[PDB]
């Protein structure tokens, strides 16, 4: 199956380019506005 | 996400490997002067025909084999519960990412002192196999 | 080591026997994974050898969840070359 949705991604290819591409820009602003903190809260 | 980094990478380039050998071969077959956009995008899809499954698959290993940790209850669960997400998330990108931008960003965009140090010992251990399977197990 | 054993090669084979031709296709199965292999090894022990370096805040326990997987890429890729092999080699035999 993995052949098939190699191909159908090639043939997207520029449509799927433009996706990569907003996601690159959208997990730019999502990190800088991240939380912070030493070690995730672990107490009971 | 730190120790996925090395595993990002190793997703892409075992596939753009396959296609520097197969754009080896096409080369040797054929003419050198003579390639179209259309002759570059056959080779190049034509090494993500047998690769791509076993990476795919294989970081779906990376990823699965993983899981069992997320039963760790608890204080330590809290802990390298975070861990786990961010590994597996990063894997399930780069895996999910070899197969609809990776194939494509590769199309648009001293080996040999080591296979000679290999292969000695690789021919050596085709003498008794059995043996080397012995060697192994005292390991 | 199985795409070896699929292709013309594999012509000889499932007919009949030939050693010195499945060691041929082995040889190849070879020297077509020392390219591939060397730098998965490479980028995994090379991207996941800072942290095994442990000073700073946090470093600690990184290195101790890294230390187990940077020593076990070692052996993992230097011993499977020669048990996987030598052992399909032995499997491809019994069948046969």
């Amino acid at each position: 199956m993995i052949e098939w949705i190699i191909r159908r991604s090639v043939a997207n290819r520029f449509l799927v380019l433009m996706g990569a591409l907003f996601l690159s820009i959208w997990g730019t602003w999502t990190i800088i506005n991240t939380p912070v903190d030493a070690l995730p809260d672990l107490s009971d | 996400i730190a120790i996925a980094v090395g595993a990002m990478v190793a997703a892409a380039i075992v596939m753009i490997e396959n296609a520097h050998k197969r754009l080896e071969e096409w080369q040797h077959q054929h003419p050198d002067a003579t390639l179209d956009n259309k002759t570059r995008w056959q080779v190049i899809t034509d090494a993500s025909v047998e690769v791509g499954p076993a990476l795919f698959i294989s970081l779906l290993i990376i990823t699965l084999s993983f899981i069992p940790i997320f039963t760790l209850e608890g204080q330590e669960g809290r802990l390298f519960g975070p861990l786990a997400f961010t590994k597996t998330y990063a894997m399930a990108g780069a895996a999910l990412l070899a197969i609809v931008v990776i194939p494509i960003l590769m199309g648009y965009w001293l080996n040999r002192f080591l296979i000679r140090v290999y292969h000695p010992l690789l021919l050596k251990v085709l003498h008794w196999p059995k043996t080397t399977l012995l060697v192994a197990a005292l390991s | 080591l199985r795409h070896a054993i699929e292709a013309v090669p594999s012509l000889n084979n499932p007919q009949t026997f030939s050693e010195q031709k499945l060691d041929e296709a082995l040889y190849h199965g070879a020297v077509l994974r020392v390219r591939p292999k060397a730098m998965t090894v490479a980028v995994i022990i090379a991207g996941l050898l800072p942290i095994l370096w442990g000073t700073g805040a946090g470093s600690e326990v990184m290195s101790r969840i890294a230390a187990p997987m940077i020593g076990g890429m070692i052996t993992a890729p230097l011993l499977s070359l020669f048990i996987i092999p030598a052992a399909y080699k032995l499997m491809w035999l019994h069948r046969h």
